[PDB]
């Protein structure tokens, strides 16, 4: 019939709209990317967060290694709001808790900026890192 | 031709099936009311759909609460963490295993029994002699079976949960000797009334409208032959319990993500 | 009188029901053989029982493997113990949730479809005209439906397990980033071939003989009226899936205790 | 009649089972909000418990960061029953056991003052804070 | 042939899936029994491994306590492929990590003799053992 | 047929357009073998990772034991994306986890090499290997 087509269109259009406005209301990044060269990133992953203090200021994107000298390299992603970070700041690999996720901690390095500090932008480098700890070197330092 | 037209033939026939099922429900619910001839009929179908299905939910509710207490204890007791067993039993049930496993056991028992009944009623000429007596079959047969199915499922969920929580409280507190106070006090401040209790109620109502609609439609538009009713009963359990597992992924990405 | 005799009346009637069901199976299986008239008929019923039920087991196998990976991870990750997630997913399935949940989903779909078919075949006079043609109905209708049901269940279990193990290996290794080597190596030396793999095969065969027998008997000795078939379909899903959960407790006290 | 008693039990057995979930498994006052600037919050998320003595008196609303100083400010939300808290008081972020989540622990100031004490109210700032600790620099002090 | 094809996919996909279970979660040689007397076995069950260096060579069979001189005696079951073990070797009961299982450890002899020592075979008593360590006297050492 | 054309056109397209579009938003490798000879492989088993710093570059296939010396012999499978590793590199069994599972960290022999130090190939032997450690002897060193 003709009633059984204008209803089947209307029932499929109502249902598909109800799901594709539910999925869109259940599922954008104004950032800039930095890089750093570590020695030991033991426990980091492809989505572990970067943070100033304890508040989350971004997320590590890539963890690709450098295949000339075999030092692991990270590709951070700092959001645009926290722009004025000096070139001489810090980095670290800390553990959130006692056994938790290895979050890539920061430290905004401001000591006394008299003459002028470089401010990081799209695609710069952090030159001051601090590689993670390993349990064997601590027991190697404690028990000897 | 054959790959092009026959997929157009066999997809249009589904667009009539969605239209035949929509026109069935609009003529069944939206009607001229009667509150002292449908209300004795609702008590019969609330008994047939719900009460006979209450034994299968009680017995299978205790079991799936126990195996999340047995296999949840043995993997947790090496780290001395058995006082957080209630956060695993009473959150598997209140979030996912409650509204879904009590839906698949509803589409099995009540879903087939409604489709095999209205199908055989159509084949033994009891829907042709009823409509030739100025008695609407979509208001007599379909209408008190839809309302007694949208009511019996959200009440059968909270019986499936409350014996599943108690079922995990039998091998936790009593059988394996976890403390009677640390078990319940770790469950209490991990269950919120808005995220874990109302969002289980919302899940059960959506599964009740979905299961009952497909169960009555496949038993109304069925071929009245021998294997016509046997493959409308198979068509009920598969289609109405894929729409459980399909809507559950959409809902669990919205209410818990 | 009334409390004394009527419990003797209504208990003797169950002793005929156990005798009517035993005499049905002895006349169906023990018979004068035919290997080129039943073998084309076995391929039809292996398709109807098994293959149409393969979509409901694949989709519901991945889901119950995922929620034991989601709710198993969140309660285990505080103690940094997520590399023992595979010992929880692949031991809930191989021991209890495999042979039982794949039995309740079999008694739902295949259990109702066999009872609603042989019931309606009996009411539309297709079992009276078949036996009045020197064609045995217990050798034509019941016999290739029993053998195709004792075969389709132990194969549908190992599809329910092997996507449930893979379903927990999707939110473990891929989604939540547990290591690809510590996950599988902790699962491998916790699963033994005699305690966890053969004792799942033994569980499925016992549930296959039990479910198929009750599904054919309630569809043979059913009242051919309107609600006679609708309450033989309800009688199938309840009785044959209480004998799953009743035999499972007996078997899990013998094979794992 | 025999299927009217069994509906009257079925509505009762679901009422007795919805009462067990809401009571045995799950056991909103006006609140005034306070502000404080730490240096390093450990793992304080939002809706993390504030406690005086060990009993919870409020949660944490916002956690956001300071612009052009980059020190974390929290936004506590304490109930309007404990109105008489003196502003000599100190917060200190403490963990809950050894593997617990995190919480904030307020300590009121006992002085019996004679110079006119204080009163904490809406929109005040609790200074005299104490930042959380980190396990990387616990063992760094333990070693040297 | 829609029936006869779709049954053949059903007896195939139930073999592709049974191969998965058997090849993923499953990745009987003749042995010879050895005996050893201990002082305190910690948690040695039955079918607990023995390891030479860290590779499993056999399991523990019996755990029977000796009457009249009460000291636990184990019944090792070492496979009949590692037959070249000298009779000067030691045992020790260790554990895997902190929160692990008490397995065993067998340590072979390197002492390059000239007088001619022995070799291990079926039914031999390995002396020079070392019993498990008890926790409650370890804290008794560290505090007293 | 022209009326039954577009009903199968846009359906089989958008079921295959979503198939490719759900393919790209979801998403083996040639390796090469190596050998080593440890002394005490603690909880090291097959498929335990081999990581240069913090990035996984290999697995462990077989961990069988040599006869007549009774020292273990692992078989690494480093990916073929990495081949610049000198022969003077070291191997050490670190300790992740808490139940005793262990991985292999690979400290390269990057000493700014003086002669073009031999790069590893299929089936060679790394000879500077630090075996794993056991906590039943660290406590023994700590408290006699």
């Amino acid at each position: 019939k003709k009633n059984e087509i204008w209803v089947g269109i209307f029932l499929l259009a109502a249902l598909l709209a109800a799901l594709f406005v539910c999925l869109k209301a259940a599922n954008t990044e104004p950032t800039y990317t930095l890089y750093a060269t570590f020695d030991n990133i033991g426990g980091l992953k492809a989505r572990s967060p970067v943070s100033i203090g304890g508040v989350v200021v971004g997320r590590v994107a890539d963890i690709t290694l450098d295949p000339k000298t075999y030092l692991p390299r990270v590709t951070l992603e700092i959001e645009q709001r926290y722009n004025h970070i000096p070139d001489t700041s810090s980095l670290s690999i800390r553990t959130s808790g006692l056994l938790g996720e290895q979050y890539l901690a920061l430290n905004v390095g401001f000591e006394d900026p008299e003459l002028g500090t470089a401010i990081l932008k799209d695609g710069d480098t952090i030159q001051d890192t601090k590689s993670a700890m390993v349990l064997e070197d601590l027991i190697g330092q404690f028990l000897y | 031709l054959n790959a092009l037209a026959s997929l157009g033939h066999k997809g249009i026939k589904t667009l009539r099936t969605f239209g035949r099922a929509g026109l069935m429900l609009f003529n069944a619910l939206v009607g001229k009311p009667e509150f002292r001839k449908h209300a004795p009929l609702l008590v019969r179908q609330l008994y047939n759909v719900g009460v006979l299905s209450m034994l299968i939910i009680v017995v299978s509710g205790v079991f799936i609460g126990m195996v999340l207490g047995l296999q949840g204890y043995l993997v947790l007791t090496t780290y001395s963490a058995e006082t957080s067993l209630g956060m695993l039993v009473a959150l598997s049930l209140l979030r996912e295993l409650g509204p879904v496993v009590a839906a698949l056991l509803f589409a099995g028992r009540a879903g087939s029994a409604l489709t095999a009944e209205i199908g055989l009623m159509r084949a033994t000429e009891q829907l042709s002699s009823m409509e030739m007596m100025a008695v609407d079959p979509l208001r007599r047969v379909i209408s008190p079976r839809f309302w007694a199915g949208v009511i019996s499922l959200p009440l059968l969920t909270v019986i499936f949960v409350a014996v599943g929580i108690w079922g995990g409280s039998l091998v936790g507190v009593s059988w394996k000797g976890i403390d009677s106070g640390f078990f319940w006090s770790a469950m209490q401040n991990a269950v919120d009334w808005r995220m874990d209790l109302v969002n289980c109620l919302i899940k059960s109502v959506v599964f009740a409208i979905t299961v009952t609609w497909i169960s009555l439609f496949n038993g109304y538009d069925a071929i009245p032959t021998s294997a016509g009713i046997s493959r409308a009963t198979t068509r009920t359990v598969v289609h109405s319990s894929l729409a459980v597992l399909g809507l559950d992924f959409v809902l669990t990405a919205l209410m818990f993500g």
